[PDB]
């Protein structure tokens, strides 16, 4: 129990992974917890994406999109490719691309959540796309928690990184670099 | 009077349960719960969306847009499978 | 000539709504008073003499009563004396 | 056996004391016609919504929301202001909390104590003792609320504003 | 049933059907229908008793 003024809620299982048992507003008796599990490590997994990419942008640029975006930008960047694509531009179709690509993969894993909540083999959250086999082969160590804590901290510093050059010009390298 | 003749597969369907029985959805005796209710949802999303694309009708429609219109009410029907297929525990 | 405005605004509440108000008052009064008299007429010595011969002191009794017909029918309702099951009440054979 | 709330009329069999609000008060004998599980049910639903609605009269007054700034505080003005889009989309809302409500009642009517959709989040009233106070506050607040609602909606048709304005300006008579 | 006791008559046909008469008499002999009940309505012939059975006729 992270806070003790707070108790845990007992729909919460202690043996499932990544249970610090902080649910103090006890939100887990209100949905399925399976649902709940999964839906928390997909937001981990794409909020991780989006906080180094928002790095990433900034130290690196693939050629030639400096021409198609402007040289410092982060949600600006999605407008300034929309506004191409929207535009007719053969080039700035890379969102449509993104979409697509990830609608897919969505619809073929759709049955896994369903089936999972009807008690089916797989547990919530593995789809054994482990293709190196090196993390998590044979007994595996603690990266099991590590993506789980990672992939929080990822969820709150997307949310640092977007509210920020919402209110400022700044970049996530720029406004680290420098603090007014 | 004399015997009513039936297309060959046809059974019976009288339901006092909670639910009907799976058979009532034909081809879709098989499809989970959450399959129609995702597909409900879809349906209703994309249906919704298409429609909405073409209120102003002109005469110039985009095809797509108009067969895609026809999901909003085949969503209904999706959620109706989908509330079944729950009820009979699939 | 005049016309009436009936689809229920206030403004020409007087032609109808109000004029239709006062009547269902009156009609229910008399609904009211009719059947408390019939109901008491069958526990009389002969029930059809009370029908051709009325008991004018009693049918008076019942007349100043009809004031308060709709709370006394609705508690006549609720409290299931208004209303009678579908198996005491004959029906064709069908 | 009489009634608490009327002295001089009897005591309704329907209602009894275990039941949360109970004061013996139903003069026309509603519970005698009807099932007292759902007029208790029917009870707290417009009791939770009316509470909710009385509130929302007097929160805009205080503090819109960002986005809706613009938009005028007396309540009725702001019901037509809303898109009917944003209608929709609270309807489709109170729609699916209602599909809770309807499985409860039909499917599973007899079980359980009334107006019990499992909304405990912060796990309070699991002591029966405190239940009991948390239960009679919320069908009084509810009945409160019911006459609270309705006297400041047909208030703010006479005077355009919310009712912290109204008590601003104090044209509290028809003039 | 007994001489005396109010009765709701279960004979689908009959002008009093579910409605309710008192029994004046029942024989003991061989008799197809040996409940006599008498009403108050009289039928569309002007007849106020009828012969019946026992499963259309149940005591009130
Ligand atoms: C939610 C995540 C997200 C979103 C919406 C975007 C969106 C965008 N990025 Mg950013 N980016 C991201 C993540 C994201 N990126 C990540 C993770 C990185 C690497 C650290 C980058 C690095 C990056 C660069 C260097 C550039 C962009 C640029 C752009 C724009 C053009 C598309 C492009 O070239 O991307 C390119 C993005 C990549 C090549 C990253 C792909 C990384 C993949 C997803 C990792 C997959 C790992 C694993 C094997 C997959 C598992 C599959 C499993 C789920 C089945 C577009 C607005 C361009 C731009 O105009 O910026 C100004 C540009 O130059 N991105
Ligand atoms: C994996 C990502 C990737 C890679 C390897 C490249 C590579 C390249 N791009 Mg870039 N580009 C990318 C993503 C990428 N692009 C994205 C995501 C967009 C926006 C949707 C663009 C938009 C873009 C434009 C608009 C142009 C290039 C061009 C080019 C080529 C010449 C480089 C230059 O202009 O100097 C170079 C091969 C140029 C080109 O086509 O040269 C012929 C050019 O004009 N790029
Ligand atoms: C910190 C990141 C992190 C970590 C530790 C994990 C860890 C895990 N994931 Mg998750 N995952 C992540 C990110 C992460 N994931 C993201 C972003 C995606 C979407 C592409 C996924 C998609 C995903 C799927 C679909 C599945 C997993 C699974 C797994 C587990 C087994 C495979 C394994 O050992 O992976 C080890 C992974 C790492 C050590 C991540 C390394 C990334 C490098 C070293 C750093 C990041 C580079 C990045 C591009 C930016 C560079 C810097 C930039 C700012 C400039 C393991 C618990 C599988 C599972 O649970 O079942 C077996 C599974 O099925 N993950
Ligand atoms: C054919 C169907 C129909 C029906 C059933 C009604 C019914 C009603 N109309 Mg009418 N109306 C109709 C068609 C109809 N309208 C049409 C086609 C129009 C033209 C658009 C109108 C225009 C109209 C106006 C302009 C008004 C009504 C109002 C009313 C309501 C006043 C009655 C009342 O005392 O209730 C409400 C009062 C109580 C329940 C208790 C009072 C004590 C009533 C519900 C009035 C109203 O109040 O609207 C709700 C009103 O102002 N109607
Ligand atoms: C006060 C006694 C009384 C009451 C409560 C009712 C009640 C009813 N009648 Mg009946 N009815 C009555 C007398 C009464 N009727 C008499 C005397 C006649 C012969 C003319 C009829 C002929 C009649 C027909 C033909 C029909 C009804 C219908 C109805 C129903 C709907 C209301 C209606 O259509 O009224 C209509 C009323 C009339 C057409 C005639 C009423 C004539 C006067 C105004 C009533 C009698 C007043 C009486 C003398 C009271 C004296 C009281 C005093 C001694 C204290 C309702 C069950 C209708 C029905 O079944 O719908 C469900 C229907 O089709 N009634
Ligand atoms: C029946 C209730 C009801 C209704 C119909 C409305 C209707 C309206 N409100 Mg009001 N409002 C209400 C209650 C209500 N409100 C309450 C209770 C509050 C206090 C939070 C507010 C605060 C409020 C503000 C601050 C503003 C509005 C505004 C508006 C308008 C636009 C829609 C909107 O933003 O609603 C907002 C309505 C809500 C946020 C209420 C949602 C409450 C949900 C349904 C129940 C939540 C229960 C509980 C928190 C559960 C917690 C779970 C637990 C685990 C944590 C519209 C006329 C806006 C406007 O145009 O002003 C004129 C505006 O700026 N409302
Ligand atoms: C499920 C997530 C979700 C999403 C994506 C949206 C998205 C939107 N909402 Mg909705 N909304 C939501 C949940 C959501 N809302 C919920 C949970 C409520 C409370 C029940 C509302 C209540 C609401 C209102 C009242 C209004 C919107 C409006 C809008 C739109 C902003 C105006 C615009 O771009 O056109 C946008 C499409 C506005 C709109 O459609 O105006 C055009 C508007 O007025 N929303
Ligand atoms: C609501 C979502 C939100 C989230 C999740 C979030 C998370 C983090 C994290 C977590 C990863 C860190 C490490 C972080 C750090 C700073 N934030 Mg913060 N932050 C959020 C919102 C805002 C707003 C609205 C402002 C703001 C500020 C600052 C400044 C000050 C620098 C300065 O004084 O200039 C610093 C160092 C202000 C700023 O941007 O000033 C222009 C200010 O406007 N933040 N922030
Ligand atoms: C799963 C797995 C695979 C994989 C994979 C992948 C793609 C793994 C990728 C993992 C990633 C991308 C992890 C990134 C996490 C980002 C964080 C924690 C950022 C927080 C930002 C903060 C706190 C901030 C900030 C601030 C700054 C700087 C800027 C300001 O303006 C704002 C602010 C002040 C708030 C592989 C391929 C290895 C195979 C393997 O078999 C299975
Ligand atoms: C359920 C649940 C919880 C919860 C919760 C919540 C949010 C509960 C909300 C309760 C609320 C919103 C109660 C509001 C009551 C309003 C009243 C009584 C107004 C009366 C107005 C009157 C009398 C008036 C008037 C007027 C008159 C007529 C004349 C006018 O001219 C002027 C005037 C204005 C004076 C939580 C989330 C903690 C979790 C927990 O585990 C379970
Ligand atoms: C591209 C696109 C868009 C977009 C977009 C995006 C990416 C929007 C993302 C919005 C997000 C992530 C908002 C969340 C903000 C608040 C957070 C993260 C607070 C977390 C911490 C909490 C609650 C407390 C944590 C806690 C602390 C303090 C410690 C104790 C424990 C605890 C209580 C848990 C737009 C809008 C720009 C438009 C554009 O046209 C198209």
């Amino acid at each position: 129990r992270a806070v003790p003024f707070a108790p845990a809620p007992d729909c919460l299982p202690e043996n499932i992974p990544g249970y610090m048992g902080f649910d103090p507003l006890g939100l887990s008796t209100l949905c399925n917890v399976e649902w709940l599990r999964e839906a928390e490590i997909k937001h981990c997994r794409v909020a991780m994406l989006a906080a180094a990419g928002s790095i990433a942008q900034d130290l690196y640029q693939f050629p030639g999109v400096e021409k198609i975006v402007g040289s410092a930008k982060m949600t600006g960047v999605h407008d300034k490719i929309l506004a191409a694509a929207s535009t007719g531009d053969y080039k700035a179709q890379a969102m449509s691309q993104i979409l697509f690509w990830t609608s897919f993969l969505e619809i073929v894993t759709l049955p896994a959540v369903f089936e999972t909540m009807n008690g089916g083999p797989r547990k919530p959250g593995v789809f054994f796309f482990d293709p190196l086999g090196l993390g998590k082969g044979d007994k595996m160590g603690e990266m099991e928690l590590k993506e789980i804590k990672n992939g929080r901290l990822a969820m709150i510093g997307v949310g640092g990184m977007v509210h920020h050059y919402l209110l400022t010009g700044k970049g996530p390298i720029q406004f680290l670099s420098g603090i007014p | 009077f004399s015997p009513v003749p039936s297309p060959e597969g046809t059974k019976e369907t009288y339901w006092e349960t909670k639910a009907p029985s799976s058979d009532v959805l034909g081809i879709g005796a098989g499809v989970s719960s959450g399959n129609f209710a995702a597909a409900s949802v879809f349906a209703a999303l994309v249906g919704g969306y298409c429609t909405g694309q073409v209120i102003p009708l002109t005469v110039e429609p985009n095809p797509l847009f108009l067969a895609g219109s026809f999901l909003l009410p085949y969503s209904w029907a999706l959620h109706v499978a989908a509330w079944i297929q729950k009820n009979n525990g699939k | 000539l005049p016309h009436l405005i009936t689809d229920g605004r206030w403004t020409h509440s007087g032609e109808f709504v109000i004029p239709g108000l006062l009547f269902l008052y009156v009609a229910g009064w008399i609904g009211w008073v009719g059947r408390s008299y019939v109901l008491f007429a069958r526990t009389a010595d002969k029930p059809t003499e009370k029908e051709i011969i009325i008991d004018v002191p009693v049918a008076l009794s019942f007349v100043s009563t009809g004031f308060i017909w709709p709370f006394s029918a609705f508690k006549e309702f609720t409290s299931g004396n208004l209303i009678v099951p579908a198996d005491e009440i004959t029906v064709s054979p069908r | 056996e009489m009634s608490e709330a009327i002295p001089f009329m009897p005591k309704p069999a329907n209602i009894d004391s275990s039941m949360p609000g109970y004061a013996g008060f139903d003069p026309l004998g509603f519970t005698d016609y009807y099932s007292a599980k759902w007029m208790q049910e029917a009870e707290i639903k417009h009791g939770r919504v009316c509470m909710l609605a009385a509130l929302g009269m007097v929160f805009p007054e205080f503090a819109k929301f960002p986005q809706f700034a613009s938009f005028s505080t007396n309540p009725l003005e702001a019901f037509y202001q809303v898109s009917p889009a944003g209608w929709g989309q609270i309807f489709l809302f109170i729609g699916v909390l209602e599909t809770f409500s309807y499985e409860k009642s039909f499917y599973n009517f007899e079980g359980g104590a009334p107006g019990a959709l499992g909304f405990d989040p912060l796990r309070m009233s699991s002591n029966p003792a405190s239940a009991k106070q948390y239960a009679a506050a919320e069908v009084r607040n509810g009945r409160l609320a019911m006459i609270g609602f309705s006297g400041m909606l047909h208030h703010a048709i006479v005077s355009k504003q919310g009712p912290i304005t109204q008590i601003v300006e104090q044209n509290f008579y028809p003039k | 049933v007994k001489r005396g006791s109010k009765v709701r008559i279960l004979r689908k046909e009959s002008y009093w059907y579910q409605d309710i008469g008192t029994v004046a008499t029942i024989d003991t002999s061989g008799i197809r229908y040996p409940v006599v009940v008498r009403f108050e309505k009289v039928s569309y012939s002007g007849v106020n008793t009828n012969n019946f059975s026992l499963d259309e006729v149940v005591e009130v």
